């Protein structure tokens, strides 16, 4: 009943999480309209 | 050099210089290489499907 609580300020606890991969490597993205997808490479070896 | 020669008699008297030639002439290069008219019937490994 008679209580009188006063909260004062809270925590944050967030990750440590930066990705690095997702702005270094991954710059560009592209959505799909197919099911599968290739990745084709010509190897380039003239005579 | 110059070796010695006394101032009593005439000495030898030197070749002077000279004389060198060569020929380099032929060279060649030609990479023929084939269309292949009947190629362009199947996909390219590039013209996304």
């Amino acid at each position: 009943m008679y209580t009188t609580a006063q909260l004062l300020a809270a925590n944050e606890q967030k990750f440590k999480f930066d990705p690095l991969f997702l702005r270094l490597f991954f710059r560009e993205s592209y959505p799909f309209t197919t099911e599968k997808v290739y990745l084709s490479q010509i190897p380039g070896l003239v005579n | 050099m110059a070796l010695y020669v006394s101032p009593i008699v005439s000495g030898e008297v030197i070749r002077s210089r000279g004389g060198s030639t060569s020929e380099f002439t032929p060279g060649y290069v030609k990479p023929k290489h084939e269309v292949n008219p009947q190629m362009t019937l199947r996909r390219l490994p590039d013209e996304d499907p």
